[PDB]
């Protein structure tokens, strides 16, 4: 599953009259620019096409949209084109267009105009959906990636990049989303009710047969969920431990682990119901202590990135897609180099498979350098502001 | 690593004897993702002996 | 005036057996360390010492305090001493002690011990207060800095350093705190009740008066003692009646006086603040996206059986457009603008002591903005140095920023906060060549 | 170097009050907002009125009839002077 190309028009600092396109390299795309160039803007657009989600804090007032006032319009339209490839390797395109309308008294209305997903095959293209709700579900399905982690992990907003360090309630909400816990609980409750429904209605061999099957099915779901959760947790935690050890300079903290806590409900009729409470914990020497309220800024950023990487590896289908917006935030000289080296290692280990797409956004010189030449990258993208103060996308060959 | 892979693994030991296990697994995944509400039950309503269950699996 | 010295014991990454002391230089103090060294902790202790407020999210499980479990004790105690001197220039010390106890349970309980504020004059120390609530007010008054602004801008927490970019609601609460808007509304209502009570009493005494007037004239006609008593009653009532009418005119004007002074105070501050932000944004921000940044403030009045309601917003302007920054600003832009706004806020709002602490100002800033920010700060150092009214504190781990700052300014020293063999935070002074 | 308390004084100098001393009025509102104490302003007013009414009761009849405002005007200026001392 690859993303090939993205075209942006009329969003943020980007003009509404000439579109800008970025082509995603394998396995690393580097985007560099000065403050306010329009780099983060790209991930937002990448996030929107795949999830149908606008960034937090930009949902209304047409904040997302290039402001009408600069150009003498009453209307601005922003379109996001993402051309991507399926898990199977069929070629798809998804486009999203949104309208921002200005009324008198300075009031504005924002609306989703139309969404289309077409398929690129042979010489002919076929439209699968013009319905937005279908789009979001399908693209998650087509990419082989659950919708929840696309939002949470693959395309995390620079503003939300620290979520693995939020308070226990919010952290629990995010993990439950990722695990699809609610839907599985609903399907199990659903089958039992259906079982009892048929029981009331109650050829004989078929009935005794159905009861054996139903008990088996419910037990499987109940057992598979627990096993799935426990399995996923452990591999994730191992990935986290490894990365933190390789990466984190400084001797204050030995390792970092996500701890998951259960509330168990016991029923003969309903099987078992499980509630999960999540917390991230440090370990120094023999001691384990909860990070929240106890960790440094550099530790916060680094731990959050590592949790995101581990989550992506374990949860997502083994397609190496992740986007990192300014990973070097609040990190010292040693830790920056270490992250770069860890990243480079991750690229080399996972490259052989052949499908890794890593996007790194930065304005930092030391970090940029370690990644830049050694990696097989033949190109990178710079984002500048033109004289009309619109953002332009420039492709630079490192060769010259 | 999958969630219905564990569902299927569960039915390795003891076959659910009068529904095919493999069609059920896709059915529950279809039921939870394709979210048709009747189908799984309907699938069972149509399902209407060890040999016949084996045939159910082969046909799927 | 100036903060002189801070002693930390058992706080955060600091060991519970030996204190670590920092001497705050004038006019620039530089603190450097690797990630998690314990730099920001120093600023946290400064806020705790002056405000009695612990860092956000460190309210429970004794997160602020050195973990009991780490040292092989069951209890740890933290002491923070801050030696500072007032505007008048006598030196005070405030000590705060907090103990963390481990329960024979999963839970841990945190409690605040005794705190003393003592005064050093001549050869002796005298206790000004041993009561905590008294301490917070006293430290703010002696420093000449309001408690809220001390909390909000001087020792702004790294985690909360971006607050001027927050949603409109949160922004409004922070400004209302800084401006004491609510206390002023309260005093105005107090005056009104006093006016209305006197107004009612006025009516009763007025009517009593003309009844007593009739009696005094009745008596003039007859003429003895009884007459004299009536005359005295009239005098006492007529006097009180006039006194009250005078009171209502006075209370109403005083009502108007405060309301006017507040609105005039608020407006003039904003204007002063806004001018500083502009001066700084022009000097500092590389990039052509924005020429200047200004805070816009709006007032609404509500009717009751009187209230000024304020809403604040931060705005962008390039090429005549007025744009709200919320939801529309870059990460680097957020960092720089917030720094500029805090610097402005202190300069205009605070009593003019050059006190501000900046924790990693370089967050998300590119090379040019880094170079630029250092240069502005250095400029501020050169102008304000001669007077002797500046203490600037910088926390950083950035080598580029470090170089532009450190050598030229009157600092022969800076502080490195590193971890010892036992992994406790130590504060070491590095002598510059 | 400007403040609310200084701004209330200038307003009063523009529109002077007749029976209430102006310095203590501004100190009282400062005490209420700074020393947080709610009844400082009421205690002040009540005192000022009681002092005024006492002096007025002492006054002779010929003086009282002709003018009363002039005497409260005098006492308030004395109060301001006492405050300065
Ligand atoms: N709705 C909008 N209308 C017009 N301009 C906007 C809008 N939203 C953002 N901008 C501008 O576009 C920029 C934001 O783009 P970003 O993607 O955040 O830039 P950036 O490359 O991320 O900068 P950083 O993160 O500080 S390195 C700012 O400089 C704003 O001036
Ligand atoms: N309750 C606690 N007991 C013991 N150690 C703690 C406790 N809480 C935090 N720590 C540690 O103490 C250190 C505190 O460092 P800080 O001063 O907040 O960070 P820092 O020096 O600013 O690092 P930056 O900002 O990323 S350069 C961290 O390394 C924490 O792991
Ligand atoms: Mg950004
Ligand atoms: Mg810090």
């Amino acid at each position: 599953s690859k993303i090939e190309k993205l075209s942006i028009l009329g969003v943020r600092s980007f003009g509404p009259h000439h579109p800008e396109t970025i082509a995603f390299n394998t396995p690393l795309t580097l985007i560099v620019g000065y403050n306010g160039s329009g780099k983060t803007t790209v991930i937002e657009c990448l996030k929107y096409a795949t999830t149908g989600e606008l960034p937090p804090n930009s949902t209304r007032n047409g904040a997302f949209i290039h402001d009408p006032d600069l150009v003498g319009e009453k209307e601005v339209r922003a379109q996001v084109k993402l051309s991507f490839r399926s898990t199977i390797g069929e070629s798809y395109v998804v486009t999203r267009n949104i309208q921002l309308l200005v009324q008198r008294n300075n009031k504005r209305t924002q609306k989703t105009l139309e969404g289309s997903l077409l398929l690129r095959n042979n010489g002919e293209r076929t439209v699968i959906s013009t319905r937005v709700a279908e789009l979001d579900k399908l693209v998650s399905e087509k990419l082989g990636v659950p919708p929840a982690i696309l939002d949470a992990v693959i395309f995390c907003h620079q503003d939300d990049s620290l979520w693995p360090m939020s308070e226990p309630a919010a952290l629990k909400k995010r993990f439950d989303e990722i695990f699809e816990a609610q839907k599985y609980t609903k399907v199990i409750e659903n089958i039992r009710l259906l079982k009892k429904k048929k029981g009331d209605e109650l050829k004989v061999e078929t009935t005794k047969a159905a009861i054996e099957d139903l008990g088996r099915g419910m037990a499987a779901v109940d057992h598979a969920i627990m096993q799935y959760h426990s399995k996923m947790m452990e591999q994730i935690n191992r990935t986290i431990a490894e990365l933190w050890q390789s990466t984190y300079q400084g001797t204050d903290i030995d390792t970092i682990q996500i701890r998951s806590d259960v509330e168990s409900t016991t029923s003969s009729d309903s099987g078992t119901r499980r509630n999960y409470n999540y917390r991230v914990s440090m370990v120094k020497g023999d001691t384990e202590m909860d990070m929240r309220g106890r960790c440094s800024a550099g530790q916060k950023v680094l731990a959050s990135i590592i949790i995101r990487l581990a989550l992506a590896e374990s949860f997502c289908a083994n397609c190496g897609l992740i986007a990192l917006d300014e990973p070097t935030t609040n990190l010292d000289s040693d830790n920056i180099r270490s992250l770069a080296e860890s990243l480079h290692g991750i690229i080399k280990a996972r490259q052989a498979q052949g499908n890794l797409q890593l996007i790194v956004i930065t304005h930092d010189e030391e970090f940029l350098k370690y990644m830049q030449c050694s990696d097989f990258c033949d190109d990178f993208y710079r984002v500048k502001r033109d004289e009309k103060q619109n953002s332009v996308i420039v492709r630079e060959s490192i060769t010259r | 690593i999958s969630v219905d892979a564990l569902v299927q693994e569960f039915f390795a030991q003891q076959s659910l004897k009068i529904l095919p296990q493999a069609p059920f697994g896709d059915a529950v995944n279809q039921f939870v993702s394709k979210d048709d509400k009747h189908a799984v039950e309907m699938f069972v309503m149509d399902s209407l002996i060890e040999d016949f269950r084996k045939v159910m699996e082969k046909n799927f």
